[PDB]
């Protein structure tokens, strides 16, 4: 199960879930609650995407940040 | 003349050294500062006076070079 | 393209990661919010310019040894950034290289200087950041200087044994108020600042209204501290005196709330904006003063009639 890091919300990567949705392709989230500011400190830099940022998602060493990134990603895993 | 240089061909050959040439900065002595004020009245309100022995002199020089001001410094001696 | 399918990806996934940046500057360029919002800007920057300053170590250029278009892209982004900012690549050498790299390639260096470089604006000339007809220089550039010390300003504040709450360190504030204020008397000796001229006139009479409450303030400082050692703490004194304690402790309730006001705002400028400051205290120190008087008139004329205390001090 690939991740996803977002705010626990539909914000920058609504499009995204909806196409993983519709590939019925499983996932887990990492999810920045309302008052979790520090908790993505903890991880803001730590994580190794090309560059560091929200939202992520990484899978089989595709480490992606840059909503366009992402969800080009998403597109390509089904040749799309 | 005008300012108020002397009539003297001496004083007029070393204003027009000065004034004429400036790839290098001019270094007055004149006892009586006379030649002080002389300057002042060519340049007017832009006339901004100094001396290497006041204490703001760090700072005053760096508002004066920044900003177009035509700057006398008073006591050349001390440098 | 580049070497292969995977060097030729990511030149466009470069493509990508520079404009999410050379777009980043221009959404916030048109914007009235400018002049504030480039602050949090620059201070993002860093990491995003810093993975192009790694990429740039071990490499000529951007995606190896030869030129690539991801290069170009970067490159218009810099030269954007560097009129916003002057020290964009100061913190970052590889990319002031980097930088020079690419205006050095012969045929683009000669192009700049040709006939066919359209040389300026930097965005559309409606835009407030980088639009207009002429770039502008230093004048605006010195006056945020001044304007970013000035809502910061912290003052030494330390309570002393009894009640009221002291501003320690003067000299400091002190010294940059009238620096300042200097700077902006040399700023009439430039040729561009006549209309940006009037916004400097604004910020001009707010501090030479703040170096008016200045050279009162330390006076009341001074002269409260020093009457203190004098009638503050004993019965005795105070007790020969009357109509001078009572007068002492009705001006210690003043200052008293009108220094917590004052520290509380946390902006020594703020002050300025503060209801009838320079009128209260010079009420204040005019008060003080007749006290020091007093107090000098009857030492004296306690002095003449035992003229041996001439001798004592």
């Amino acid at each position: 199960s690939p991740i996803l890091g977002y705010w626990k919300i539909k914000g920058l990567v609504q499009p995204t879930r909806l196409l993983l949705e519709y590939l019925e392709e499983k996932y887990e989230e990492h999810l920045y609650e309302r008052d979790e500011g520090d908790k993505w400190r903890n991880k803001k830099f730590e994580l190794g995407l090309e560059f560091p940022n929200l939202p992520y998602y990484i899978d089989g060493d595709v480490k992606l940040t840059q909503s366009m990134a992402i969800i080009r990603y998403i597109a390509d895993k089904h040749n799309m | 003349l005008e300012c108020g240089l002397d009539k003297n061909d001496y004083f007029l050959e070393n204003m027009s050294i000065v004034m004429n040439s400036q790839d290098a900065v001019p270094f007055l002595l004149d006892p009586s500062s006379h030649m002080i004020t002389v300057i002042s009245n060519y340049y007017g309100n832009k006339t901004v006076l100094l001396s290497f022995l006041e204490e703001g002199f760090v700072k005053r020089l760096e508002n004066a070079i920044r900003f177009g001001s035509v700057v006398i410094i008073q006591d050349g001696e001390f440098f | 393209l580049g070497g292969c399918p995977k060097e030729r990806a990511e030149i466009s996934m470069l493509e990508g990661a520079v404009l999410d940046i050379r777009y980043g500057v221009s959404r916030i360029a048109y914007s009235k919010d400018f002049e504030t919002l480039k602050v949090d800007f620059l201070s993002k920057l860093p990491e995003m310019l810093k993975m192009f300053e790694d990429r740039l170590c071990h490499k000529t250029y951007l995606n190896g040894d030869h030129v690539t278009h991801p290069d170009f892209m970067l490159y218009d982004a810099l030269d954007v950034v560097l009129y916003m900012d002057p020290m964009c690549l100061d913190a970052f050498p590889k990319l002031v290289c980097f930088k020079k790299r690419i205006e050095a390639i012969p045929q683009i260096d000669k192009y700049l200087k040709s006939s066919k470089y359209i040389a300026w604006p930097l965005q559309g000339w409606q835009a407030t950041f980088g639009g207009g007809d002429h770039p502008p220089f230093v004048i605006e550039k010195s006056l945020n200087r001044i304007k970013k010390f000035w809502k910061e300003a912290q003052y030494e504040v330390i309570e002393h044994s009894s009640g009221l709450k002291l501003v320690r360190e003067w000299d400091v504030l002190e010294q940059a108020c009238k620096e300042d204020l200097e700077e902006l008397v040399s700023m009439k000796a430039s040729n561009y600042y006549k209309i940006f001229e009037q916004d400097c006139l604004d910020l001009e009479s707010k501090l030479t209204k703040l170096s008016e409450i200045q050279v009162n303030w330390v006076e009341v400082q001074f002269y409260w501290l020093d009457l203190y050692g004098i009638l503050g703490e004993n019965l005795d004194i105070q007790n020969f005196l009357p109509l001078e304690t009572s007068k002492f402790k009705s001006l210690t309730s003043e200052y008293k709330m009108i220094t917590t006001r004052a520290f509380q705002l946390d902006t020594t400028i703020e002050v300025i904006h503060i209801p009838n400051f320079d009128t209260t205290l010079k009420l204040t120190i005019d008060s003080l003063k007749m006290i020091k008087s007093s107090l000098s008139t009857f030492l004296e004329r306690q002095r003449r009639q035992f003229p041996r205390f001439y001798f004592l001090g």
